[PDB]
RNA sequence: CCGCAGCCUGGCGUUGUCCCUCGGGCGUUUAUGCGUAGAGUAGGUGGGAGGGGUCGAACCUGUCCUUUCGGGGGCAGGGGACCCGAAAGUGAAACACCACCCAUGGACGCUCGAGGGACUAACCUCUCGAAAGAGAGGAACAACGUCAGGUGGGCGGUUCGGC
RNA sequence: GAGGUAGAGUACCAUCCCCUGGUUUGGGGGUGGGAAGUUAGGGGACACGUGCCUCUAAGGCUAAAUAUGUCCCGAGACCGAU
RNA sequence: CAGCCGUUGACCCCGAGGUCCCCUAAUGGGAUAUCCUGCCGGGUUUCCGGCUCCCGGUUUAUAACUGGGUGGGAACCCCCCGAACGGAAACAUCUUAGUAGGGGGAGGAAAAGAAAUCAAUUGAGAUCCCCUGAGUAGGGGCGACCGAAAGGGGGACAGCCCAAACUAAACCUGCCGAUGAUAAGUCGGUGGGGAUGUGGUGUUACGACCUCUAGCCUGAGGUUGACCUCGGCUUUCCUA
């Protein structure tokens, strides 16, 4: 399939990593949460459940890498509980990126994510989101589970793929 | 872009689009990049037509190298919407493969000669 | 008694293009050597008293480099051909030839580093622009993330024996 | 009988921090490196080798068995105007 | 005190309707004013409708217009951030305790859930809860203290669906008309999607699935014992 060859050009250590560097220069200027027209990696999107119907949207999110933005305590602590450096959010940056996308698009449900790039200050992810109220999605037989109100806003309760991994499941 | 290997003069491009229209009516063609690569893998294609405004570039960036090793000629076309129109579609197409030219056997043979000499001067 | 921030410094990442120099190594390339007793430069382990000799030698005369100017190492001609000992001294001898070592310097192809210089397109700063984008200056440093060492009553927890 | 397919910054490694009974062996996160891909991968209490045994990560969904009590019915070796 | 309603069946109870002031998520704009004040459309005294972040469309392009999350709930539930008092007869690792608390998100239950699992001479077979295993293995200034799982007995006890190989528009959906019980569906006309892949097949391990070749196996029909086409089964949609 052509999807097998998409993953080969974007694989590991390649001349393609000269093309991808040029994109990053543009991506650093666009807003931190943007809707994009088409997935950058169709192999990753189609495996996670993206289709070419209307109601599927693609969002790119950039976050800031590093550890937790943790302040030094100001009241009295034992020496164990006074340390700052080395802490990272037990939630992954992949799960943090999905959460910020679900804030800006409150009518869509997160289906998956994968990252696309990385530089010295940010990490970039792309999130697959679907509109559960469009009549095209409402009639789909493979997403009939998405008509249950318990299956909405799952990203906030750790029920996505990135959340299951981080819960030790 | 970057997957465009050699320049194609505009007068040759219109010949390619004419070949696609003739081949569709009489012979067989493959529309789309999923059907085109599978024809190149099986060594069944006779001419592979590639658009020049594909975004992202990764969709068709493997075709020039894949058919280089299978000994299959390939040519470029500026607009994918025009390429989709030629093969009788309501949407665009990024790649087409001619299974058998049919009524356009002579026209295809003319194109291959023109392309082969352009690559000879491109080193 | 201890911790933790902040600060200083180094590694890794973001981080790229051209050089030059130096120091290591790998397979090669080569030519250079005086504790004393003595024909005299024994630096050491061996084959080796034969090795060179129209299969061209010892010898006078100079150009030249060098050294504890001690003295040896290389130059063609004049010479058409000679010297070391198996013999005399040395806790360890043969400039009798050939090998390796200690040890000087340079060069080939490869690797690793370390330093210095330049450049602009990342990054940063400013200006214009509603935005899109354009211009100027710096620049692979700064800045940021992460790890490591130092400093650190700035701040936090505590201990401050007994009779 | 012959051929084709099987989920990537993912598995894993070093280091730092928090959890854990997890201890030279478990889980999650930050930083750096980073696969194989069916002639493949994972596991079987330090590490590796050889047999043997067992499974298929990195894409979702899924009744019943249970947790609660604002509320409605019933009950009681409950209290009885400090 | 005074008057009235009810045998033309009231009051009262149950079911279905009507009216339903202002603030309030508060939502046209403003409120340290529970009060003020607009711009479009409709009839027309009153009055009644429309007026952040997204999605799918219209129309000339940043103008305008059609159709579609926010707050509450006594406790219970899911996810991140996260102490000290106290005990150790002092106290700092430790414990207290991932507790108290903070932030975000639901439901009548949530969450988990169909092995890259366990254990041991080749066995069991998704998840959850109860009685146990057991204060055992094991962690610890090896101090105070902390602490499983497999297995056994029970309660309930289901299993699918995608990406990929093979096909390649055979596809989905808004509005209008007919038919259909105003449903699903079928037919016709218009718009938006879709080759950067819609629909079909198909998802498991000493092997599964797919393609080709060869050979054997319900009914009717055609063709050259062999081939193909319509009648059972599986999955899904629907409501008078």
């Amino acid at each position: 399939s052509m999807y097998h060859y998409i993953e080969q050009t974007w694989q590991n250590k390649d001349w393609r990593r000269s093309i991808l560097r040029k994109r990053l220069i543009e991506w650093r200027r666009q807003p931190a949460i943007t809707r994009i027209d088409r997935p950058t990696r169709l192999n990753r999107a189609r495996a996670l459940g993206y289709k070419a119907k209307q109601g599927f949207v693609m969002v790119r999110v950039r976050v800031r890498r590093g550890g937790l933005n943790k302040p030094r305590p100001n009241s009295g602590r034992r020496p164990k509980r006074m340390g700052v450096y080395g802490y990272g959010p037990s939630k992954g940056y992949r799960w943090i990126a999905e959460e910020r996308a679900a804030r800006k698009f409150p009518n869509l449900e997160v289906l998956g994510s994968y990252y696309v790039a990385e530089d010295g200050m940010y990490k970039y992810y792309e999130v697959i989101m679907v509109d559960y109220s469009h009549p095209v999605i409402r009639s789909d037989p493979e997403l009939k589970w998405l008509q249950d109100s318990v299956n909405r806003k799952r990203v906030f309760r750790g029920l996505t793929s990135a959340g299951q991994k981080s819960r030790g499941l | 872009p970057s997957y465009v290997k050699f320049e194609v003069p505009q007068e040759l491009a219109d010949k390619v689009l004419e070949a696609v229209k003739k081949a569709k009516d009489s012979g067989k063609i493959k529309k789309g990049t999923n059907e085109t690569t599978k024809a190149v893998e099986r060594s069944q294609a006779k001419l592979v037509v590639i658009a020049e405004d594909v975004q992202p570039e990764e969709i068709v960036a493997h075709l020039p190298l894949l058919c280089e090793e299978k000994k299959i000629p390939y040519v470029y076309v500026p607009s994918k919407k025009s390429l989709g129109e030629a093969c009788g579609l309501q949407v665009a197409a990024a790649s087409v493969a001619l299974m058998d030219p049919g009524e356009a056997k002579d026209l295809v043979d003319e194109i291959v000669k023109r392309v082969n000499e352009i690559k000879g001067k491109s080193s």
